[PDB]
């Protein structure tokens, strides 16, 4: 093996192979036993070799070092310093989720809203139109018959009942603006979230290279 | 000189948007206030408006409106008020006609303040009693009756089926058969007895105590037996009138012939709740009996005359609603005939949220799926990145299409460049009418949301969002000439024979045994069986899937190893899987604990899950399921199609069984709100709701009694927060006093036990608790009429804030072990108090008398002088309340308790336990409550760690009033306690770990995926020796208590 299972399958998650311990050993998520020491080439000269040439349905290993981007006092800070920056970032991108979730909630509110809305207000169109028959069918005097006593005031709830569909064609008005700006602002947050995403995952990345160098802050 | 002097502009505390879920009676405003301005539009066209009270009528309002017309004009154009009904639009959004006229105006849910009069349309207006099913639903049910997909339609003029047989069987023996549909009978799933519980018997007798009422009805009689644990209710009920009617003028015979005529004319029924012991089973098979036994508590039953309980019994009389080669298919052409590879064009994404900048490029990754995946994922092209992005390629995935298994999905995603993923979406490649589909699909997106750093996820639900303002996404499926279907049976098992046959006569070589005669060696054979006992998550090596698949045949012997078989098989072999659909086919049955991990999201296949179901129809009790029930509902989000196997076996479950049936009602509906399941459980519920009887109206009332809740603490926790609790219960009170609170919050049944009644609201004892979320602390009359020998006020907790459902999963666990322990010996008393989500973070939690957390021990000891808190004050307080023989038995409570607590906050992982988080009884029982993260999420910053730590204060009162407790021998009985729990649960982890698996499908951030679960296969310990686990264990117990645990077992 040349020293020079769930930790492992979270090690292979992001990746588009590596050795472990029990067969003895087990090549990794797709699972190859060492079973398959007693054979050829001692253990370590079988891996370098290497899918299709014995099992019918079969470039990247990994175990760098990390010195890429020497103390062991002043690297012990540098993941006090990362892990500041990941978690603030990762208090910020859940941050934003709860106003994600809310404002989601917020919008879907307002377009059942805006239906009840729009349904009120054909309950009022129609019923403008239901007077003029009923008011027409009796303007058959129009003049005479004590001049206007009943006239008069029939028109007066027509003029409300104009004037009150004037406000409710507003207050849908007023919400539809409402739901744009917060349409645009669902949007905005979506966008801010995507671009943090890579630079908080790099982020969780650069600060397992300065914990597994390594191997009271935090 | 603190902050080397340096400012932070950025910094400003007013407002900080920066708290350090979340309409009710109109719209924009909780409240309604208690005069309102009500518009009242006629068939005249006058808007007369009336101010009404909150609270009146649409009897009083329509009896004002007819008055008050008479002052308006138009009037001999009206006619009789009696010939005319309310109408408005609700916040929901539709014209609900207002039939039940003795619904207060704030009940109605109103948006905007109005009312429209007209005449009854529709004239069987008892008809339109689905608003009824509609209220219970949370949704209207004519929004169903609007929907195009044919899948809907079909679903529910199909799942009529199971309605209509399961009424016939209600209505089979009645009315027997319908109080055992209304009033279950409530029992354990073995007859026999653990030999603890035994032991307090003298070789087999209760000291029961039959209850009677003869007129003036005043007066009740003891008659105190004492009876076999084993006999039946029939035998007691005898005894119960031998007793009754014993007398020095009736002879030996003579009382007999009353006995007899007596006999059949009663049933048992529980004191002060309604239990009823309705058919043949041993006393203390009933739970309420075993309650009784364990407890020390003599158990009072009372003889209920049959006629008076088949009185309480209304008739159910369903009624189907409204919704009632030889075919144009031709079958048209069989998937095995089509030759080509499977190509899928992706178009155009009309939009996606990303900034030109900051994102370098973006393409649609995909790949075809069943559950784990069948080809190489294939990625698109990069093109016009972060701008208007469209595409127009094929991308073809190597598998013919003859290969596609019946529950194949393509799943997709859309990513970014350094890569992480923006949206996601996944189909069904073929249809629910097994067609392979074709054309053009249109794929609106989810968000991915939270947590989920992988690429693709097929692991979440099917289909499109409902959503339509999202990331959309064109895409073309291959068409070929001719509408496909996948094979019929006939076709499949033909061709396995086949392949079967083609085996049989294969060379000598063959890359030596690589996938594969019936020389059974011996080494093997015993491989297979090691490999059987696994534990799900044991993750196989494709070398062990080769051996598996190719003993395929020897594994019908050993039928346990099923689950493996199924994953070893390669489904993107029409060849292999043909053959295993004949195997599972004659496959002989499992143990329902096996068998629901074939209901997980690994297991998609139609026949698979067939089988599963299967297993349950036959082995399954009624008692098992409904302890089960939250799994096998979480489970029909991973079912492809609407109608399917398992929805049909716990549709029928719920309409046999109203105990079932509740809680599939309330599990479905707590669920309601998240819109990825809303219409498969809306369909289900409209289902249940039409088929399940009277108990749609106690439903109803549960419904409407929550509503109430929850908008009162919504009014508590925005705009009556910043108030002293003074004031908010000053509030408070003045708001149940209202009549539509009365109204709404006394008459009915607790959604936590539908058995236990509340009445009437003692107001005295109802209260806002002291936590940040308001809960309530409610308080009502038990209205039975012996409530006096169980408990004259029932009181429950309702919290509008937090997420139960984590809770509510752990509860069960912890019930589950407390069972496997039981029967198994081990007596370690846990307390799984009961705990309900209704809703987005809203449930009810029952309250236990008598118990206080350890802070509030020490405070009452804690001497005057503020000085520190002794450790003995638990200790003392607990012989305050136990002296005498009683000490020793409350100590022995205490230690067993406190071990079956070790052991499961170990295991499962929960949040760390502090003073508030444990209480005592003052019987001496120990428990925990708010168990908060449960699987360890509390390492995503930064082990396998011991949340019950042990304090001195503890380790006391086990010892009792000790000096060196570790030494004790209470102290080792209590250690061997631990390491026999600790193993008991370990033999049984293959349901914990399905069962965790299951509940996957739920949107809980504590089950992501499988690799959360896996933190319990380290804490138990499977990939080491039971021996080593044990070692492990005794470790991990040893470094959190600093020593104490380095000791050695004599039996293995
Ligand atoms: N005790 C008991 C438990 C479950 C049962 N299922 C049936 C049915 F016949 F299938 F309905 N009968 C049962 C009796």
């Amino acid at each position: 093996s040349l020293q020079d299972r769930e930790e492992v399958n979270e090690k292979l998650r992001d990746t588009a192979f590596l050795v472990r311990d029990a067969g003895d050993y087990t090549l990794t998520n797709k699972l190859i036993k060492i079973f398959h020491p007693l054979t050829f080439s001692s253990v370590v000269e079988l891996i370098n070799h290497y899918l299709a040439q014995y099992n019918p349905k079969l470039l990247y290993p990994v175990s760098k070092y990390q010195q890429d981007q020497d103390n062991i006092e002043a690297v012990g800070k540098k993941l006090h310093e990362y892990n500041t920056q990941f978690q603030e970032k990762s208090r910020e991108y859940d941050r934003l989720y709860e106003e994600y979730t809310r404002t989601s909630q917020e919008i879907q509110m307002k377009r059942t809203a805006i239906e009840a809305f729009n349904e009120t207000i054909k309950i009022f169109e129609e019923q403008c139109q239901t007077q003029e028959r009923y008011s027409k069918e009796y303007i058959e005097k129009f003049k005479r018959e004590g001049n206007e006593k009943e006239i008069q005031r029939i028109m007066h709830n027509y003029d409300k009942l104009k004037s009150r569909i004037s406000e409710i064609i507003d207050s849908r008005r007023r919400l539809e603006e409402d739901l744009k700006k917060q349409a645009a602002e669902y949007r905005e947050i979506d966008k801010r979230m995507n671009s943090i995403k890579p630079d908080l995952i790099q982020l969780r990345k650069t600060r397992d290279q300065y914990l597994m160098w390594l191997t009271e802050w935090l | 000189s603190y902050y080397h002097h340096h400012h932070h502009h950025d910094y400003d505390i007013p407002t900080t948007l920066y708290q350090g879920p979340r309409s009710g009676e109109l719209w924009g405003i909780h409240l309604m206030p208690p005069r309102i301005l009500v518009e009242c539009l006629l068939p005249n066209g006058m808007i007369v408006t009336l101010e009404c009270l909150r609270e009146a009528t649409l009897i009083t309002i329509k009896h004002e409106l007819f008055k008050e017309a008479r002052k308006y004009p138009l009037h001999q154009l009206l006619q009789d008020e009696s010939s005319y009904i309310f109408v408005s639009v609700t916040q929901e959004a539709e014209r609900e006609e207002f039939f039940d006229e003795t619904r207060r105006l704030c009940d109605l849910r109103l948006f905007q303040p109005f009312l429209k009069v007209i005449e009854p349309v529709g004239n069987r207006e008892e008809k339109i009693l689905n608003r009824e099913i509609g209220f219970a639903i949370g949704m209207p049910v004519c929004e169903f009756d609007m929907v195009k997909d044919p899948e809907v339609q079909d679903f529910r003029r199909n799942i009529l089926n199971v309605c209509k047989e399961a009424v016939d069987l209600r209505d089979l023996n009645s009315p027997h058969s319908r109080a055992m549909y209304v009033y279950p009978p409530n029992v354990e799933s073995s007859p026999e007895l653990p030999k603890h519980i035994y032991n307090k018997l003298d070789k087999g007798q209760i000291i029961v105590v039959i209850w009677v009422i003869v007129s003036p009805n005043n007066d009740k009689q003891k008659y105190t037996l004492k009876i076999n644990h084993d006999c039946v209710p029939e035998q007691v009920i005898a005894e119960a009138i031998r007793k009754k009617t014993r007398s020095m003028l009736l002879s030996s015979e003579q009382l007999k012939l009353c006995v007899l005529e007596y006999q059949g004319k009663y049933i048992l029924k529980v004191c002060g709740c309604d239990e009823y012991f309705l058919e043949k089973y041993p006393l203390s098979q009933y739970k309420y009996i075993r309650s009784c036994i364990m407890l020390g508590r003599m158990p009072n039953l009372m003889l209920m005359a049959k006629e008076s309980l088949y009185s309480q019994l209304p008739m159910d009389c369903f009624t189907m609603p409204s919704y009632s080669y030889m075919n144009g298919e031709t079958s048209t052409k069989s998937l095995w005939v089509i030759n080509s590879a499977l190509r899928i064009k992706i178009l155009c994404a009309t939009y996606v949220n990303v900034n030109i900048r900051d994102i370098d490029k973006i393409y649609v990754r995909t790949g075809i799926y069943h559950g784990g995946e069948p080809l190489c994922d294939n990625v698109n092209t990069q093109r016009v990145p972060c701008s208007n992005p469209r595409w127009n390629e094929w991308l073809n995935y190597d598998i013919y299409i003859p290969d596609l298994p019946r529950a194949a999905r393509l799943c997709l995603s859309i990513c970014s460049v350094e890569h992480c993923p923006l949206a996601w979406g996944n189909i069904n490649l073929f249809d629910y009418t097994d067609t392979l589909v074709s054309g053009k699909m249109a794929l609106n997106l989810w968000p991915v949301p939270h947590g989920l750093e992988d690429l693709l996820n097929p692991i979440g639900v099917t289909g499109s969002n409902p959503n339509k303002e999202t990331p959309c996404l064109e895409l073309e499926f291959d068409w070929f000439s001719s509408v496909v279907k996948f094979p019929d049976m006939s076709v499949i098992e033909e061709h396995a024979n086949w392949s079967v046959s083609r085996e049989a006569g294969f060379s000598y070589s063959h890359a030596g045994l690589s996938n594969r005669d019936n020389e059974l060696r011996e080494n093997d054979k015993e491989q297979l069986k090691a490999i059987s006992t696994r534990d799900p998550l044991s993750e196989i090596t494709e070398q062990e899937k080769d051996f598996l698949w190719s003993h395929r045949h020897y594994c019908v012997t050993i039928p346990e190893i099923l689950p493996k078989l199924l994953l070893s098989v390669k489904w993107n072999s029409r060849d292999e899987v043909a053959q295993m659909y004949c195997l599972v086919k004659d496959w002989p049955p499992i143990k329902p604990e096996q068998a629901m991990e074939l209901l997980d999201c690994n297991y998609p296949d139609p026949m698979v899950r067939g089988f599963a179901v299967r297993c349950l129809e036959k082995y399954l009790t009624d008692d098992k399921l409904s302890q089960y029930l939250i799994q096998l509902v979480q489970v029909l989000k991973y079912e492809q199609y609407l109608d399917n196997l398992l929805v049909r076996f716990l549709l029928k479950k719920a309409l046999t069984n109203q105990r079932i049936g509740h809680f599939f009602f309330w599990h479905l509906k707590s669920e309601m709100h998240n819109k990825t399941v809303s219409q498969r459980f809306g369909l289900l519920l409209e289902s249940y709701c039409r088929a399940c009887g009277m108990y749609l109206k106690h439903l109803n009332r549960q419904v409407e009694a929550m509503e109430k809740l929850i908008n009162l603490t919504d009014i508590l926790k925005q705009e009556k927060k910043d108030e002293t609790q003074k004031v908010q219960m000053k509030f408070l009170v003045e708001q149940m006093r209202r009549p539509d609170f009365m109204d709404a919050l006394q008459g009915f049944l607790s959604p936590l036990n539908p058995a236990h009644q509340l009445g009437n609201l003692r107001l005295e004892e109802c209260r806002i608790m002291s936590s940040a979320k308001r809960p309530l602390w409610l308080n009502w009359e038990n209205p039975d009429i012996m409530s006096e020998l169980l408990f004259q006020n029932n009181e429950i907790i309702f919290k509008n804030g937090d997420d139960l459902r984590q809770d509510m999963l752990t509860l069960q666990i912890i019930r589950i072990m407390e069972n496997i322990w039981q029967n198994q010996g081990l007596d370690l008393r846990m307390l799984p108090y009961g705990c309900l989500s209704i809703g987005d973070c809203v449930g009810l939690i029952e309250v236990v008398r008598n118990s206080h957390t350890i802070m509030q021990i020490q405070c009452k000891g804690g001497l005057k002088g503020a000085l520190q808190f002794n450790s003995h004050t638990l200790h003392q307080w607990l012989k305050d309340k136990n002296k005498g023989e009683i000490y020793d038995a409350a100590i022995d409570l205490f230690t067993r308790s406190c071990a079956g607590y070790c052991v499961a906050t170990f295991i499962l992982g929960i949040g760390d336990r502090h003073n508030s988080n444990i209480m005592v009884k003052d019987d001496g029982q120990l428990f925990h409550i708010d168990f908060g993260h449960f699987l360890d999420h509390k390492k995503k910053k930064f082990r396998e760690r011991v949340p019950f730590v042990l304090t001195q204060d503890f380790l006391i009162v086990i010892s009792k009033g000790a000096q060196e407790c570790t030494k004790t021998r209470e102290f080792e009985r209590f250690q061997e306690m631990c390491y026999k729990a600790y193993l008991a649960i370990r033999q049984h982890a293959n349901l914990f770990i399905n069962l965790f698996s299951m509940m996957l499908g739920s949107g809980m951030p504590e089950l992501q995926s499988f690799d959360d679960i896996a933190y319990i296969r380290k804490t138990l310990a499977l990939d080491k020796t039971e021996q080593e686990a044990l070692e492990y264990f005794m470790k991990q117990m040893n470094d959190a208590h600093h020593g104490g645990w380095t000791t050695k077992m004599d039996w293995i």
